[PDB]
RNA sequence: UGGGAGAGGUA
DNA sequence: TATTGAATAAAATTGGGTAAATTTGACACTATAATGGGTTCGCTCGTTGTGGT
């Protein structure tokens, strides 16, 4: 909708290659007032802006901001999950830290993650069926059967499980799926929710 | 330039280190008012698009 | 857009 | 009266390979005779290495 133009604007100055430049007007916007509007829209909807900049690897310092906001949300929301609600203070802080970091890395994982692109489709998730081109004449496409359309290898949730059972050893996989993993999926759904509400507030500001 | 009635005296530090204090009648009578003509251009070029 | 020369000038 | 660990089946992933498309890079266009190039200074002063009786 509105947010990805700002991610275009976080780059350095790229060289132009065209004819007569410099419209010199206020047709869309400048490049500094977009950052000023990001500043005006930070007192509310800062979670989604921090998560979006951490996801798209522009301003690689608000990854820790997004992990801290997710940790605060998990501290506020942990009173409805039976596996985490009985633990003691610093141990519950450390399990919330480790599953917040893994949930944020799962939200961040797209086809630009190093070691995550599909082998066949090279990320596009769209290969050409040769038989339908031979019978139709025109060029066709299909779904990349190895990646199954998404274009990248998804993050398995058991990585957080392996990283928490170095700290909680007596927590096996069935109770991990029963009363811990809903909190992890709640964290990634909260990341997507905060990014959507930040895009909504950005579009409300720069309108 | 113009011939200016000039007094040689320090005036409250307003001519401190090679500074000049000027009456408002020199600005009213428009004595040192200069005209500055400036040329802007606009070229209509043949873009390949 | 934005780089390099050359010339002159101000403190 | 639940909840949880062992087992489990289905689905996603992964490393390897593989036959078949397909892309890459290189070529290719032909006869009278013809046979060794155009740059650079009044533009001071200290240092340092390299070469020389
Ligand atoms: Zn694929």
């Amino acid at each position: 909708m509105r947010l990805e133009s700002v991610a275009k604007f976080h780059s350095p100055k790229s060289p132009m290659m065209s004819d007569s430049p410099r419209a010199t007007a206020s047709d869309s916007l400048s490049g500094t007032d977009v950052m000023a509007a990001m500043g005006m829209a930070q007192s509310q909807a800062g979670f989604g802006m921090a998560a979006f900049c951490g996801k798209h690897e522009l301003s690689q310092n608000d990854k820790q901001k997004a992990i801290n906001y997710l940790m605060q949300f998990a501290h506020k929301v942990s009173g409805k999950y039976r596996g985490v609600a009985k633990l003691e203070g610093n141990t519950k802080a450390k399990v919330l830290q480790v599953l917040a970091t893994f949930a944020y890395a799962d939200y961040c994982r797209s086809a630009a993650t190093p070691g995550a692109r599909c082998r066949d489709c090279h990320g596009t998730g769209r290969a050409v069926d040769i038989a339908k081109t031979e019978l139709w004449g025109r060029v066709v496409e299909k779904e990349c059967g190895r990646c199954k359309g998404v274009g990248y290898s998804r993050m398995p949730a058991s990585a957080a499980y392996r990283a928490v059972t170095m700290l909680i050893p007596n927590l096996t996989q069935p109770t991990w799926s029963r009363t811990v993993k809903p909190l992890y999926d709640a964290l990634v759904v909260q990341c997507h929710k905060e990014e959507s509400i930040a895009d909504n507030i950005l579009n409300a500001v720069t309108r | 330039g113009q011939n200016m009635r000039v007094a040689f005296m320090p005036w409250n530090g307003y001519n401190f280190e090679d500074s000049i204090l000027v009456s408002e009648r020199v600005v009213q009578e428009d004595r040192f008012t200069t005209i500055h003509i400036q040329e802007l251009a606009c070229v209509s070029r043949d873009t390949k698009l």
